[PDB]
């Protein structure tokens, strides 16, 4: 797993600890998603992403990981009981 | 949290007063205000998550996630970080996104 500066900064503000993420991921895949990010979404290299992704965890308490890069692309805000899951997430597969 | 997750904040001041880093839901207007205040405060914008405000409720869209890792020598690059961040928000508005969550390096 790769955790960039952005995700690292979000962790303590969204209720996640280093262990929470590791444990959630070790529990196994619980769904799938996709990491589509246009070049402009990824400065300063601007490579973008067009990769399958895997979801770990459960509704409101999940992490999304890029299958190719191992990058954590999203972490839900566990402090928000009304967090609406990303529409691209498909649970089960 | 010092703020409410059920509220779409419309002023950048709320982000700082209520410590909303990486979590507070911001209207497009508030998002731009936070970016401008960030620059004035010398803070690097690490990421912006775009999504839709469902009145109420925030639904994030990973394809709208903008990320800019902070380089070692970043201070002279804050103006560019700010410009790209705001350009990103305006582009998301063109694509129909109605709410944002901003992550600053604090």
């Amino acid at each position: 797993l790769k955790i960039d500066q952005k995700i690292r900064g979000q962790m303590p503000e969204r209720g996640w600890t280093e262990d929470d993420i590791k444990n959630t991921v070790s529990n196994g895949a619980t769904g799938t998603s996709f990491d589509k990010r246009s070049p402009k979404k990824t400065p300063p290299d601007y490579l973008g992403r067009n990769d399958p992704a895997t979801v770990y965890g459960s509704p409101g308490k999940y992490v999304v990981v890029n299958d190719r890069t191992g990058e954590v692309t999203q972490i839900s805000d566990k402090t928000d009981p009304g967090w609406v899951d990303d529409s691209r997430i498909q649970w089960g597969n | 949290k010092l703020f409410e997750h059920t509220v779409l904040y419309d002023s950048g001041d709320a982000f700082f007063e209520l410590k909303g880093n990486a979590s507070m839901k911001l209207s497009p207007k508030a998002a731009i205000e936070v970016c401008n205040e960030a620059a004035k405060k010398g803070l690097w914008i690490l990421g912006i998550d775009g999504g839709h405000w469902l009145n109420p409720g925030f639904r994030i869209d990973s394809s709208a996630s903008w990320t800019y890792d902070m380089p070692e020598e970043y201070k002279s690059k804050i103006p560019e970080n700010n410009r790209l961040a705001i350009e990103n928000i305006k582009d998301d508005i063109e694509n129909g996104y109605t709410a944002f969550i901003i992550t600053l390096k604090m």
